[PDB]
């Protein structure tokens, strides 16, 4: 009874996890590797098409997300939907010193590889 | 002048302060020896430049030696740290003015201070490199001794060639079990092997672009091994799993906690493979690449299987190798700690209420007096408030965690110290049929916590595959997650509270480990370690006089470990890990007791945490969650008491102990450390014997009390309360100030606080007993604010007010009318209660007076 | 007259937080501010300028609780 | 569920603060402010 609930979502939660990852990326890394095992840090890192970026003040923006695309983890970044954290939507035009005050820090800046 | 020495001879031994540029000195024969060994000893570039002038002129020294540096940051304090400063404002750590800053010397407060101890690595790694020259050219030149810290000068230059004595040539074989033993602190403090991560070991180059796909390193760690390490004389496996027995895994993990801060955080971690189920690939871990435990990799590893049973699947959930191969890249930025990645499109926010408070008790209090404008007993503790961004402003505090390389010959012999402290109790495997849960609504981790609590697991596995999972964890590893959430709690300080839900992958295999053995603990009387000890019943009066079992000369003491549960290294909590799993002599075999370490180690010390919706990783530290935890706390603080009395045995002139014994037994102290590798059974009974009768430990997790010969305290025979600074700050990273520490000299008073709880010797029945009774703003605090689920039902509120008013009524023998008034307020409000709803009725004072008299121990 | 206050707080940010006050994050930290302030408060002056400012902060919100009546 | 709003002002009431009952009496009759008291209004 409950053993068969739980094996069912289980094995529901591995099967949807997986709709979501396996890629010509995900197989390029495994295949590159001594003999196919490589650290798990590292898949995301190489293999995401998607990243999250929390802003917590304006300095951290200005020093990592200026203009509408930036490089991080090796690869170039482009911009879109930046949100605050009472989850509004904010526009790139928003992000200066002086409108600093009026903004719901942190703020994250999602980005799509490019 | 004072200056620290390392001694050991046939008449005293130890490393403490003793009282004696072109530094110059004054025998014939040794004048003749000496300068032979140096002409022999001359062109190694590893030497310091001496002359011959009856005097032996030595060129070219610096005001301070590594001895100095080594001791002066060992026994740090703030009192007295002058020789700290110096060698810090002269190396351009830093300037003469940052001392003017108010904790300068803490690590929680003023953070900056790790940067300027880094600035004296690169000193320190060149100091490492010298050593491996000298000791080349000794060896080629064949000459034995003992290298010893204050012979080598903060440039790296050796001198003093006095100790040596001439061999056939190619056969030397230096001593260094001191000398580096010593020094193991400091180089993960001063980030010594910082240069290793730059191209060619050079600090004005840029950082090795290490190949991402990399994890094993072992080459590297062997490389680096050879590199600094080389005549270190006892054989070091890279991976862990090759150790012979426990003794080695601490002496090879400690190796690796130093080796892996040059290799990329990327590399560390589970190491994942394509493996394919009725044809369908997953990712899964198929190894581990631990910091300390070096490289693991799994026994039974399948591919292409045609389907998954309940174990399997319940060892791929709790992989962290689908979640974060299926989430989104992350960049938190309010924190230092390595994110994995984020597991939702939005990261969440949640915040704590404030209390609910409860108007009906306090209208009832103030009309009895209570709450006047100037009395003794006030409100001092309330539900705060935590805003949106305090879950990870909670989380970042494990930036306190730091990579701690142990005193390995120190923390060898104090394991065995402390393994007799519990050589009293029995324990080992069971059963899946005989492990008793207590508490099944525990949360059961991420993703587990999904689907139901821990009750649910336990009810849909049967018995064998409890028994195979357990089976499985004896040749593999499970690195499972842990989630941390946010507590209600009552509290004098708006600090944020949370509480960690392990997997119940790791919990169900830990209790068929450690509930043998931690049952017996919890059932024991009269041992050091006080857990599952009422205090009811004379309990509290037992167990302190335990403690004051035949203390010649007592006084107590009591000390705190600030920020315990973040700052502990890593090494600390596996030697607990092993002490635990010392019983299982005759149930497992040396790889079945590796995987079991391996387990935990992967689960509840450098798991991967799911805070908020997003996913980091933790450095080390405890996890709240366990259910050893408190016992390892237990193990932690008679270690950490035991290298008190260690440091302070040893650090303390042999010359000055008038007794005779003592001095013997500090002689032999110091031969059991750095040498004689063995494990001399006999003189761990003298020095667990000793403590015992002079240092008399009641310990509960991460909490003490110690009833010490004040005499011997006093003569530096005993830890004292600086010595558990010194050691806090060398081995946990912390400054422990006196200012949350008590010491008492009377004890008709009892202890000043323990668990929280205050002692009071009262009089019952002709004869004088102690009471335990808790500071009376909690009390009234837990009654004017509840946490809002108690306003369902009455029932609720009255088992909350009775459990109040039985910690509350020692309250009625204490001098002051205030508080003894505080207890009469709750039985009458509980009176008011029950009646709007012989000693067994808890609306009279005979159902209190019970709960502290021996005479009925009836529950 | 300490606990009177703090128990006035304590019962303020009761009822904010009832006004779905979460939804905003620069309001709610600041109120969560004022109201640690005031429980870690000594003083009582001080606690009155944190009280009025908290209840401003309540009673700026209109729609809520009927004030007219009481 | 308004009971906590009538014991908020029993309280506040009882207290009898100056500030308190000023702004409180301000508001009786709609004079209500719009943002957090600096450590502007309407009408
Ligand atoms: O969270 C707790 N207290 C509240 C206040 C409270 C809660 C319930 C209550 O009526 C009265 C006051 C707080 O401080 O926020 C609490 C209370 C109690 C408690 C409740 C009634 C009677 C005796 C003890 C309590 O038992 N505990 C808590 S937090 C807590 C944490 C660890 C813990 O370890 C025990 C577990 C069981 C045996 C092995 C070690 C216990 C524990
Ligand atoms: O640490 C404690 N309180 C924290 C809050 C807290 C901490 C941990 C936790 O999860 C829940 C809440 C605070 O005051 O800041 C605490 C409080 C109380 C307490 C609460 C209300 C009224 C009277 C006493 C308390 O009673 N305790 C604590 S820590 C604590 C540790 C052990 C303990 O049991 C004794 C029983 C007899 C043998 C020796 C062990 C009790 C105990
Ligand atoms: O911190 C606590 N426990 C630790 C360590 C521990 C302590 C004693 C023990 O054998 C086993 C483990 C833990 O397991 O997490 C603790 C334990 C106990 C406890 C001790 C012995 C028997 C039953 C309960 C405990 O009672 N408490 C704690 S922290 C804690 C916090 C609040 C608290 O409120 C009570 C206090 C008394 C009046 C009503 C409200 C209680 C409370």
């Amino acid at each position: 009874d409950k053993r068969a609930k739980v094996t069912s979502a289980m094995q529901t939660m591995l099967f949807t996890m997986l709709r979501k990852l396996d890629n010509d990326a995900l197989n390029n890394i495994i295949n590159n590797a001594r003999d196919g095992c490589v650290p798990l840090n590292i898949i995301p890192l190489t293999t995401a098409a998607k990243l999250m970026v929390v802003i917590p003040d304006y300095n951290t923006y200005k020093n990592t997300c200026d203009g509408t695309t930036f490089t991080y983890a090796s690869a170039l970044w482009e911009i879109q939907q930046v949100v605050d954290a009472d989850s509004k939507i904010v526009q790139l035009s928003e992000i200066s010193m002086d409108n600093s005050p009026n903004l719901a820090w942190p703020l994250i800046v999602t980005a799509l590889r490019a | 002048v004072y200056r620290a020495f390392d001694i050991y001879n046939d008449k005293v031994a130890g490393f403490a302060k003793f009282l004696k540029y072109f530094v110059v000195k004054r025998t014939f024969s040794n004048y003749q020896h000496e300068e032979t060994i140096y002409n022999l000893l001359k062109d190694c570039p590893a030497v310091a430049k001496h002359d011959f002038f009856p005097h032996i002129s030595r060129q070219r020294l610096t005001k301070y030696t590594m001895a100095d540096l080594v001791y002066a940051l060992r026994h740090f304090d703030e009192g007295n740290c002058d020789t700290l400063k110096e060698i810090l404002v002269t190396y351009n750590c830093c300037d003469d003015d940052y001392f003017n800053k108010k904790d300068w010397y803490d690590f929680v407060e003023n953070p900056d201070i790790l940067r300027v101890y880094a600035n004296l690595g690169e000193r320190v790694r060149q100091a490492l490199l010298k050593t491996v020259q000298f000791c080349d050219a000794m060896r080629n030149a064949g000459i034995v001794g003992v290298l010893t810290l204050d012979n080598q000068d903060l440039n790296g230059n050796w001198y003093d060639f006095g100790d040596f004595i001439q061999t056939t040539p190619g056969s030397g074989v230096p001593v260094v079990d001191s000398y580096y033993s010593l020094l193991m602190p400091i180089l993960t403090l001063t980030r010594a092997l910082t240069a290793e991560s730059h191209v060619d070991t050079d600090l004005t180059k840029p950082y090795i672009k290490w190949d991402l796909l990399k994890y094993d390193f072992t080459e590297e760690r062997l490389k680096l091994f050879d590199r600094y390490f080389k005549y270190w004389d006892q054989t070091y496996h890279p991976n862990c799993v090759n150790c012979l027995d426990d003794r080695c895994i601490l002496h090879c993990a400690n190796f690796n906690v130093l080796f892996s801060t040059v290799f990329p955080p990327t590399s560390f971690g589970p190491l994942v493979r394509k493996i394919f189920v009725d044809g369908v690939p997953f990712v899964v871990s198929t190894g581990y690449h631990f910091r300390e435990l070096g490289v693991v990799h799994n026994q039974d590893v399948n591919l292409h299987s045609s389907r998954l049973s309940f174990k399997e699947l319940l060892v791929y959930a709790a992989d962290p190798a689908m979640h974060a191969a299926s989430g989104n890249l992350l960049l938190d930025k309010r924190t230092t700690c390595f994110s994995v990645a984020a597991l939702t499109n939005n990261v969440a926010f949640q915040t704590v209420k404030p209390g609910n408070f409860n108007k009906d008790f306090y209208d009832f209090a103030v009309s009895k007096g209570f709450f006047k404008e100037g009395s003794s007993v006030e409100l001092k503790h309330f539900f705060f408030a935590q805003d949106g961004n305090a879950a990870i402003s909670d989380y970042d505090y494990y930036r306190y965690n730091l990579p701690t390389m142990c005193d390995i010959r120190q923390l060898l012999f104090v394991v065995e110290v402390v393994d007799k402290y519990f050589d009293c109790y029995d324990g080992g495997c069971i059963n899946a049929n005989q492990v008793i849960v207590n508490n099944l609504d525990k949360s059961a981790g991420f993703p587990f916590n999904k689907w139901g609590k821990a009750r649910l697991y336990y009810d849909s596995m049967s018995y064998e595959d409890q028994d195979a999972l357990f089976a499985y964890t004896k040749r593999n590893v499970i690195p499972t997650i842990t989630q941390m959430n946010l507590k209600y709690a009552i509290s004098a300080k708006n600090r944020a509270r949370t509480v960690a839900g392990v997997s119940i992958c790791s919990t169900m295999t830990n209790r068929q480990f450690h509930q043998k053995l931690l049952k017996s603990i919890a059932a024991t009387r009269g041992a050091t370690v006080v857990i599952g000890t009422s205090k009811f019943y004379g309990g509290w009066h037992n167990m302190l006089k335990t403690v004051y079992s035949d203390v010649e000369n007592p006084h107590l003491m009591g000390w705190d470990y600030p920020k315990c549960d973040r700052a502990m290294p890593n090494m600390l909590r596996i030697m607990a890990s092993l002490v635990l799993a010392r019983k299982h002599t005759t149930c497992c075999s040396l790889s079945h007791r590796f995987y079991r370490l391996a387990n935990e180690c992967a689960q509840v010390l450098s798991e991967m945490v799911m805070c908020g919706g997003s996913l980091y990783v933790k450095p080390g530290g405890t996890s709240s969650g366990d259910a050893t935890t408190a016992y390892a706390n237990s193990v932690f603080n008679i270690c950490q008491a035991v290298t008190a009395n260690v440091n302070a045995l040893l650090s303390t002139d042999g010359n000055k102990i008038a007794d005779k014994y003592v001095r013997n037994l500090q002689h032999r102290l110091y031969e059991c450390l750095y040498r004689n590798r063995d494990v001399d059974t006999d003189f761990v009974n003298e020095f667990y014997a000793y403590l015992r009768k002079h240092f008399s430990m009641m310990i509960l997790s991460d909490d003490a009390v110690v009833c010490f010969n004040s005499t011997y305290a006093s003569q530096g025979l005993v830890a004292s309360i600086k010595n558990f600074k010194s050691v806090l700050y060398y081995q946990n990273n912390v400054f422990m100030s006196e200012a949350k520490c008590w010491t008492e000299t009377d004890l008709t008073k009892g202890p000043h606080e323990f668990c929280s709880q205050h002692t009071m010797l009262v009089k019952q029945g002709d004869d004088y007993v102690y009471l335990p009774y808790p500071d009376p703003s909690r009390i009234l605090g837990a009654g004017c604010f509840v946490d809002d689920i108690v306003k369902t039902d009455g029932t609720l509120m009255i088992e909350r007010f009775v459990s109040l008013a039985i910690d509350a009524y020692p309250l009625t023998k204490h001098p002051n009318q205030e508080y003894a008034d505080v207890f009469h307020l709750y039985l009458q409000y509980i009176r008011k209660l029950h009646d709007e709803l012989n000693t067994s009725r808890y609306w009279e004072p005979e159902f209190y007076e019970a709960m502290y008299t021996p005479h009925t121990v009836l529950q | 007259k300490m606990s009177d206050v703090k128990c006035t707080s304590v019962v303020l940010l009761s009822v904010l937080q009832q006004l779905r006050v979460e939804s905003s994050s620069k309001l709610w930290a600041q109120c969560v501010q004022l109201h640690n302030d005031i429980l870690l408060a000594k003083d009582t002056t001080e606690a009155f300028e944190k009280m009025v400012s908290l209840l401003s902060v309540l009673l700026s919100m209109q729609g809520a609780v009927d004030i007219n009546k009481l």
